[PDB]
C-alpha cells in the first residue's frame, strides 16, 4: 500500500476538499467521528482506503489531508462543522489576511511568510507514510491564494519531494460566479509557474458545472454548494482507483503513463454522466450504451469545447455500478461509427476501461439522484486548448493597456513575469496545435 | 475489437480495448526570487516614505 | 436589438450582408473586439471558434463551419475524397488526383459556339445551422473569350457576347436546347453530408452557417466534373442583391427574428 | 482583514458621519446605548469590522471624531446616537478653520493633528488585523478638506500598507457656503489623487438636483442632502458588513475597481431614490432596481455616464429577491448597452446580493461606478478655480497662512492631468 496526501489551497480548494472528504467518508463507511465499523483492523492496516486515511489506536480514521488558506473564515467552518472531529487541528492552517485576488500577493508577499510552516505540517503527514506516492492539489486559478500560493507550494514540493508525482484539480474562472476582474491574470501566472511541477492536471470550468446544474439539476441559480457536490462526484470517480481494489490507475504515476504522453500537454478533459435531479419522482434509468454516448457530448464535459476538432492522445472510461465489459465493448463499437474520434497517429486508437461495482454514493439531501450506473471519461484531447485560447485573449485585452498591473508590481513582482508567463502560454497553445492539427 | 489485460477482483474489473494500432529551481533559487521581490517592495515603500518626508 | 461584428473587411458578400442588416434597423454593428454580439462575420484565417458560445445571456452565430476547410482546401479535398468510406465509394464524379495538387485533366469539354470556347460552372451553396443544404437557383458560367487551344482557364485575371465573360444559366439552357435540369445536386449533398458529423453545430454552445462556392466543369458527354469548393466565394453582380438577402433571410433572421429562391437538398 | 478605522472631520464630515453610524447601528441592531437587540445572527457576524466589543456586550464604533471647533461635535454628542461614541475619541480645537484649506492643512490643523494620530494609533493597535481607514469630510471647507487630507498623509506615513478610503463631498455653487470652495476643493483633490485608494465622489450638485427634481423638494436642506448620503454609505459598505463573496474587504474592492492608481474616483448611486419620511409602500422589481441604478439621473456625482465609459462597476442588491432575475437583468444592461463598458476590461461589472434590506425598504440597490465621465466633475471645479485664480482673487486668505501662489498652480495642473488621464481611456 502506497499513501496519497491531499492538499487544499484557498477557498475553492478548501470547499471542494470538504465536499470530497464528506463523500469519501460515505463511500468507505466512515462516520464524522472517524469511526469505521467495517474496518476489522484496528489502529492499522494496508487496505486500499489506507491510501487516503491513516488510523489511530482509538480506531479513528484520519484523512491524509492538509487545508491551507490565507484568511481564517473558510477553514473555520471546517473546524466547527459536521466533520470537525475528522481532522486534527495541525492539518487546518490559516493566516490572518488573504491575497486579495492578487497572485503576486499570495505568491511573493504572503506566501514567503507562511510557506515554511505549511511544508513542515506536510512533512508531519509524510513521515507517517511508509511509501508516499505524492500529492493531490486542489485550488482555483482565479484567487490570489489558489493561484499565487499554490504555484509557490508546488515549486517547493518538487524540491522537498523530487520523486513524487503531483496531480492538480484546478477550478478555471467563469464570470457567472467569479469574484475578481483580474482572474485571467492569476490563471496565466499560476499556469506558467506550475507547468513544470504538475504531472497531470484536471481542469474544471465553473461555467460548465454551473450550466450542468442549471439544465440537468433544475437549479435556478447554483451556489458553490451545488457546484462542489457535483465536482466532488467527478473527483471521487477519478480517485476511486486509488482508494479501492482494482488494476487500472492504481498509482499516481499510472495517471501520467495512461493519460499524458507529452509532459506539457497534461490536461485531460473530464466528462461525466448521468447527472439526474433528485427531485424527479420518475427516473428513467440509463443504460451502459447511453451513458457512454453521453461522454462524447460537449454538454457533459467539465470544460466546454469540441473534441471533434482536435486529436485524442488517450482515453480512459471509469464506470461505477452495474456495468459489464461486454456492454462497454458493444457501446464503444456503436459509438465509433457515429462519432468523430480521431487519435494522433503516434498513439493506438483505444480505451482503457475501469469498472467499480459500487454505484456512485450520493449525499443525503443532495441534488443528485442515485443511479444504478455512472461513468467518468478522461480523455487527453487537444480540444481543451480552446480553454487556453479564451483565457489568453482576456489576458491580452487587459495587458495591452496594462490594466491592474500596478497591483502586482506593488507586491514586488516584475512586469516581465507577465510577459514571460504569456509567452509560455503562447508556446503551450502552439504545442497543442502541432499535435492536434494537420494541413 | 481486441480485449487485452482483463483483470477481475471482487470490487470490479478492468481491461483495455484497442480499435486500431498506431501508424527545476533549487531551494536557494526560490529563496532568491522571494527575497528579490521583498527587496523591491522595501524599495518602493522607502521611496514613498521619502516622498512623504519631503 | 441584435448585435454583430465584422472581422473580415474584404468580404464582398458579407459587406452587403452587413449592409442589409443595418438597413433593417434592428441590428447594431459593434467594434470587431466586442464579445457581446449575436452574430460573427468572421475572418477567413484562424477564426477563433474556441471563443464562441461562452457569453451568458447571448445566443451566438458565426458565418463559418469549423472544419469545412477539408472540403475547401484542394490538398485536403483529395485525401477526404480518397480515404472516407461513403465519399470514396460512388465517387465517379471526381477527376483522378507551397503544396500542390496535380489532377487528371479533362481531355475535351463541352464547347459553346460560336467561339469553340471553354467554361466552368460555379454554383452557390448555403448551409444553415440546422444543416439544411441550400443550393442557389442561379449559377454562374465563367467563360474564356478565346477559342479552345488544344483560354484554357477562366479566372477573371485570365467580351463580345459574354458580358464580363458571364453566361447566366437561362441562356445556357437555350444553348443546350438550341445546339444539343441533377449531377450537380448529387455532388453537393454527397460532399457536405459526408462531413456532417464532423462539423455540425447541432448541440454546440454556438452555431454556424457557411456560403460555399462549388466549381464545376462539364464534358463532352455532358458529365459533370467537380473542381474544388470555395470557402470564401464572391457572387456575380446583379445576383448579389438577391443572394445576400437570402443569406439574411435563411441563415441569420431564421435564428434572430425581426418584427423560396433556394432549392433544399 | 477585519477591522476598519473610521474618521470623520469638520462640519460636513461629522454630520454625514453621525448619520452613517446612526443608520448602520440600526441595521446591525445596536441601540443608542451600544447594546445589541436584533433577531438575526447575520447582524453580528461581521460587526467587528466597524465596532469594538467593550464590557457587558457593549458595541462601540471604531470611530474618531475630529474638528477645529467644538460646535458640530457638541451637536453630535447630543444627537440620537450621541452617547454610543467613545468619549476619548472626540478630538477638537477651539479656533476653527475659517473655510480655509491652509488653516486646516498647515497652521491650525497642524497643531491638532498629533493628538488625532494618538487616538488613531490606539484604535489601530488593538486591531486583530486592520484593513485600513475610512474618512468622511467635505472638500469645500477648511477642516474636513485641509486637515482631512493632512491626516490622510500622516496616516499613510505610519500605515503605508493599509487601504485608505474616503467619502468626499464635492462643493457646488448651487449649495455654496463661501466663494473659496473651488480653491479648497482643488487643493484637496491634489492630495486625494496621490494618497487614497478609493474615493466616493459625493457631489452636492447632484445631491441637490435629485432632491429638487427627482424628489420634488422645493427647498432642500443639508438634512435632505445627508439623507441621500447616509443611504448611499450604508449601501456601499454593505459588502464589508455582512457575509458575502464579492468585494468583502477594502483591498479586494480596490483590486476590482481601480485599474490605474490615480483613477480611483467613484460615482455612487442608489435606488429607489427616496425623500425623508417617504411613503415607500410598493417595493421595486429587479428590472426596476436595475434600470434605475444605471440611469444617469440617478448618479450622485453630477456627471453624465452616457458621455463616457465605465472602467469598472460594482452593484449591490439588498432584500429578498431572485438571484436568477438579478443575474439576467445585469447581463441585459451590459448586452444591450455594451458600448458603455470598455472592452479591454472583460467582465468588469460585479454583482453582490445581501439578504438584509435597509430600513424602510423591502428591496434596494447601490451603484458604484468608475466612469471616465467623472472628468466632468473635475473640469467643473477647474473652471471655477480658474475664473478666480486668473485674477488672484481671495488668495490673501491663503498667502496669509504662509502658502505661495505656486502651490495653487501645481494643484490645478495635477487636477487637469487627472481629467486628461480619464479622457485618454474614454476613447481607447
Ligand atoms: C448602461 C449604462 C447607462 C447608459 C444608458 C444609455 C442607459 C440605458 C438604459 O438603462 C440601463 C435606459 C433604460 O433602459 C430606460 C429606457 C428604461 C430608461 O431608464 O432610460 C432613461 C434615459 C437613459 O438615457 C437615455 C438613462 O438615463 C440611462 O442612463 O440609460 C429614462 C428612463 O425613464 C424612466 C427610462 O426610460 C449609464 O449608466
Ligand atoms: N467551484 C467552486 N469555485 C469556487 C469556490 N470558491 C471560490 N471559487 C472560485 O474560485 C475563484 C477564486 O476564488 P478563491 O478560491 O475564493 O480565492 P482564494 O484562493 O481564497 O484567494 P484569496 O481570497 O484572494 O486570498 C473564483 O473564480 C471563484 O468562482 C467553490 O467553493 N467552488
Ligand atoms: N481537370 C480539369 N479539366 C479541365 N479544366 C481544368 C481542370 N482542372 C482545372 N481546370 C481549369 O483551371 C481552372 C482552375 O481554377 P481553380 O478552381 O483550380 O482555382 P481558382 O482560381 O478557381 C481558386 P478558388 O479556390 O478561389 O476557386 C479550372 O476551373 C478550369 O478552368
Ligand atoms: N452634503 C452636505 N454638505 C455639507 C454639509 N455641511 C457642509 N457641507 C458642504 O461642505 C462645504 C463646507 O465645508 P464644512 O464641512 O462646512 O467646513 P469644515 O468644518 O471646515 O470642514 C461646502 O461645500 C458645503 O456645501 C452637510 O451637512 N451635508
Ligand atoms: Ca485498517
Ligand atoms: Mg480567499
Ligand atoms: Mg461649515
Amino acid at each position: 500500500m502506497r499513501e496519497c496526501i491531499s492538499i487544499h489551497v484557498g477557498q475553492a480548494g478548501v470547499q471542494i476538499g470538504n465536499a470530497c472528504w464528506e463523500l469519501y467518508c460515505l463511500e468507505h463507511g466512515i462516520q464524522p467521528d472517524g469511526q469505521m465499523p467495517s474496518d476489522k483492523t484496528i489502529g492499522g492496516g494496508d487496505d486500499s482506503f489506507n491510501t487516503f486515511f491513516s488510523e489511530t489506536g482509538a480506531g479513528k480514521h484520519v484523512p491524509r489531508a492538509v487545508f491551507v488558506d490565507l484568511e481564517p473564515t473558510v477553514i473555520d467552518e471546517v473546524r466547527t462543522g459536521t466533520y470537525r472531529q475528522l481532522f486534527h487541528p495541525e492539518q487546518l492552517i490559516t493566516g490572518k489576511e488573504d491575497a486579495a485576488n492578487n497572485y503576486a500577493r499570495g505568491h511573493y508577499t504572503i506566501g514567503k511568510e507562511i510557506i515554511d510552516l505549511v511544508l513542515d505540517r506536510i512533512r508531519k503527514l509524510a513521515d507517517q507514510c511508509t511509501g508516499l506516492q505524492g500529492f493531490l492539489v486542489f485550488h482555483s486559478f482565479g484567487g490570489g491564494t489558489g493561484s499565487g500560493f499554490t504555484s509557490l507550494l508546488m515549486e517547493r514540493l518538487s524540491v522537498d519531494y523530487g520523486k513524487k508525482s503531483k496531480l492538480e484539480f484546478s477550478i478555471y474562472p467563469a464570470p457567472q460566479v467569479s469574484t475578481a476582474v483580474v482572474e485571467p491574470y492569476n490563471s496565466i501566472l499560476t499556469t506558467h509557474t506550475t507547468l513544470e511541477h504538475s504531472d497531470c492536471a484536471f481542469m474544471v470550468d465553473n461555467e460548465a458545472i454551473y450550466d450542468i446544474c442549471r439544465r440537468n439539476l433544475d437549479i435556478e441559480r447554483p451556489t458553490y454548494t451545488n457546484l462542489n457536490r457535483l465536482i466532488s462526484q467527478i473527483v471521487s470517480s477519478i480517485t476511486a482507483s486509488l482508494r479501492f481494489d482494482g488494476a487500472l490507475n492504481v498509482d499516481l504515476t499510472e495517471f501520467q503513463t495512461n493519460l499524458v504522453p507529452y509532459p506539457r500537454i497534461h490536461f485531460p478533459l473530464a466528462t461525466y454522466a448521468p447527472v439526474i435531479s433528485a427531485e424527479k419522482a420518475y427516473h428513467e434509468q440509463l443504460s451502459v450504451a447511453e451513458i457512454t454516448n453521453a461522454c462524447f457530448e460537449p454538454a457533459n464535459q467539465m470544460v466546454k469545447c469540441d473534441p471533434r476538432h482536435g486529436k485524442y492522445m488517450a482515453c480512459c472510461l471509469l464506470y461505477r455500478g452495474d456495468v459489464v465489459p461486454k456492454d462497454v465493448n458493444a457501446a464503444i463499437a456503436t459509438i465509433k461509427t457515429k462519432r468523430s474520434i480521431q487519435f494522433v497517429d503516434w498513439c493506438p486508437t483505444g480505451f482503457k476501461v475501469g469498472i467499480n461495482y459500487q454505484p456512485p454514493t450520493v449525499v443525503p439531501g443532495g441534488d443528485l439522484a442515485k443511479v444504478q450506473r455512472a461513468v467518468c471519461m478522461l480523455s487527453n484531447t487537444t480540444a481543451i486548448a480552446e480553454a487556453w485560447a479564451r483565457l489568453d485573449h482576456k489576458f491580452d485585452l487587459m495587458y495591452a493597456k496594462r490594466a491592474f498591473v500596478h497591483w502586482y508590481v506593488g507586491e514586488g513582482m516584475e512586469e516581465g513575469e507577465f510577459s514571460e508567463a504569456r509567452e509560455d502560454m503562447a508556446a503551450l497553445e502552439k504545442d497543442y496545435e502541432e499535435v492536434g492539427v494537420d494541413s | 475489437m481486441e480485449v487485452i489485460e482483463l483483470n477481475k477482483c471482487t470490487s470490479g474489473q478492468s481491461f483495455e480495448v484497442i480499435l486500431k494500432p498506431p501508424s527545476d529551481p533549487s531551494l536557494e533559487e526560490i529563496q532568491k526570487k522571494l527575497e528579490a521581490a521583498e527587496e523591491r517592495r522595501k524599495y518602493q515603500e522607502a521611496e514613498l516614505l521619502k516622498h512623504l518626508a519631503e | 436589438m441584435y448585435t454583430f461584428v465584422v472581422r473580415d473587411e474584404n468580404s464582398s458578400v458579407y459587406a452587403e450582408v452587413s449592409r442589409l442588416l443595418l438597413a433593417t434597423g434592428q441590428w447594431k454593428r459593434l467594434r470587431k473586439d466586442n464579445p457581446r454580439f449575436n452574430l460573427m462575420l468572421g475572418e477567413r484565417n484562424r477564426l477563433p471558434f474556441g471563443r464562441l458560445g461562452h457569453e451568458p445571456g447571448l445566443v451566438q452565430l458565426v458565418n463559418y463551419y469549423r472544419g469545412a476547410d477539408k472540403l475547401c482546401r484542394k490538398a485536403s479535398l483529395v485525401k477526404l475524397i480518397k480515404t472516407s468510406p461513403e465519399l470514396s465509394e460512388s465517387c465517379t464524379w471526381f477527376p483522378e488526383s507551397q503544396v500542390h495538387v496535380i489532377q487528371k485533366y479533362l481531355e475535351k469539354p463541352l464547347l459553346l459556339e460560336p467561339g469553340h470556347r471553354k467554361f466552368d460552372i460555379r454554383s452557390w451553396v448555403l448551409v444553415d445551422h440546422l444543416y439544411n443544404i441550400y443550393l442557389y437557383r442561379e449559377g454562374v458560367l465563367r467563360t474564356s473569350s478565346e477559342p479552345y487551344n488544344s483560354c484554357h482557364l477562366t479566372n477573371h485575371c485570365i467580351g463580345r457576347y459574354e458580358e464580363g465573360n458571364e453566361m447566366f444559366f437561362e441562356e445556357f439552357n437555350q444553348y443546350l436546347m438550341d445546339a444539343l435540369e441533377l449531377q450537380i445536386k448529387h455532388i453537393i449533398r454527397s460532399c457536405l453530408m459526408c462531413i456532417e458529423p464532423a462539423i455540425s453545430t447541432k448541440h454546440l454552445h454556438y452555431q454556424s452557417f457557411q456560403l460555399f462556392g462549388f466549381d464545376f466543369m462539364v464534358d463532352e458527354e455532358l458529365k459533370v466534373w467537380l473542381i474544388e469548393v470555395n470557402g470564401a466565394p464572391a457572387c456575380a453582380q446583379k445576383l448579389y442583391a438577391e443572394l445576400c438577402q437570402g443569406i439574411v433571410d435563411v441563415a441569420i433572421s431564421s435564428v434572430f427574428p425581426l418584427a423560396s429562391i433556394f432549392i433544399k437538398l | 482583514m477585519r477591522e476598519i478605522v473610521h474618521i470623520q472631520a469638520g462640519q460636513c464630515g461629522n454630520q454625514i458621519g453621525a448619520k452613517f453610524w446612526e443608520v448602520i447601528s440600526d441595521e446591525h441592531g445596536i441601540d443608542p446605548t451600544g447594546s445589541y437587540h436584533g433577531d438575526s445572527d447575520l447582524q453580528l457576524e461581521r460587526i467587528n469590522v466597524y465596532y469594538n466589543e467593550a464590557t457587558g456586550n457593549k458595541y462601540v464604533p471604531r470611530a474618531i471624531l475630529v474638528d477645529l471647533e467644538p460646535g458640530t461635535m457638541d451637536s453630535v454628542r447630543s444627537g440620537p446616537f450621541g452617547q454610543i461614541f467613545r468619549p476619548d475619541n472626540f478630538v477638537f480645537g477651539q479656533s476653527g478653520a475659517g473655510n480655509n484649506w491652509a488653516k486646516g492643512h498647515y497652521t491650525e490643523g497642524a497643531e491638532l493633528v498629533d493628538s488625532v494620530l494618538d487616538v488613531v494609533r490606539k484604535e489601530s493597535e488593538s486591531c486583530d488585523c486592520l484593513q485600513g481607514f475610512q474618512l468622511t469630510h467635505s472638500l469645500g471647507g477648511g477642516t474636513g478638506s485641509g486637515m482631512g487630507t493632512l491626516l490622510i498623509s500622516k496616516i499613510r506615513e505610519e500605515y503605508p500598507d493599509r487601504i485608505m478610503n474616503t467619502f468626499s463631498v464635492m462643493p457646488s455653487p448651487k449649495v455654496s457656503d463661501t466663494v473659496v470652495e473651488p480653491y479648497n476643493a482643488t487643493l484637496s483633490v491634489h492630495q486625494l489623487v496621490e494618497n487614497t485608494d478609493e474615493t466616493y465622489c459625493i457631489d452636492n450638485e447632484a445631491l441637490y438636483d435629485i432632491c429638487f427634481r427627482t424628489l420634488k423638494l422645493t427647498t432642500p436642506t443639508y438634512g435632505d442632502l445627508n439623507h441621500l448620503v447616509s443611504a448611499t454609505m450604508s449601501g456601499v459598505t454593505t459588502c464589508l458588513r455582512f457575509p458575502g463573496q464579492l468585494n468583502a474587504d477594502l483591498r479586494k474592492l480596490a483590486v476590482n475597481m481601480v485599474p490605474f492608481p490615480r483613477l480611483h474616483f467613484f460615482m455612487p448611486g442608489f435606488a429607489p431614490l427616496t425623500s425623508r419620511g417617504s411613503q415607500q409602500y410598493r417595493a421595486l422589481t429587479v428590472p426596476e432596481l436595475t434600470q434605475q441604478m444605471f440611469d444617469s439621473k440617478n448618479m450622485m456625482a453630477a456627471c453624465d455616464p452616457r458621455h463616457g465609459r465605465y472602467l469598472t462597476v460594482a452593484a449591490i442588491f439588498r432584500g429578498r429577491m431572485s438571484m436568477k432575475e438579478v443575474d439576467e437583468q445585469m447581463l441585459n444592461v451590459q448586452n444591450k448597452n455594451s458600448s458603455y463598458f470598455v472592452e479591454w476590461i472583460p467582465n468588469n461589472v460585479k454583482t453582490a446580493v445581501c439578504d438584509i434590506p435597509p430600513r424602510g425598504l423591502k428591496m434596494s440597490a447601490t451603484f458604484i461606478g468608475n466612469s471616465t465621465a467623472i472628468q466632468e466633475l473635475f473640469k467643473r471645479i477647474s473652471e471655477q478655480f480658474t475664473a478666480m485664480f486668473r485674477r488672484k482673487a481671495f488668495l490673501h486668505w491663503y498667502t496669509g497662512e504662509g502658502m505661495d501662489e505656486m502651490e495653487f498652480t501645481e494643484a490645478e495642473s495635477n487636477m487637469n492631468d487627472l481629467v486628461s488621464e480619464y479622457q485618454q481611456y474614454q476613447d481607447a
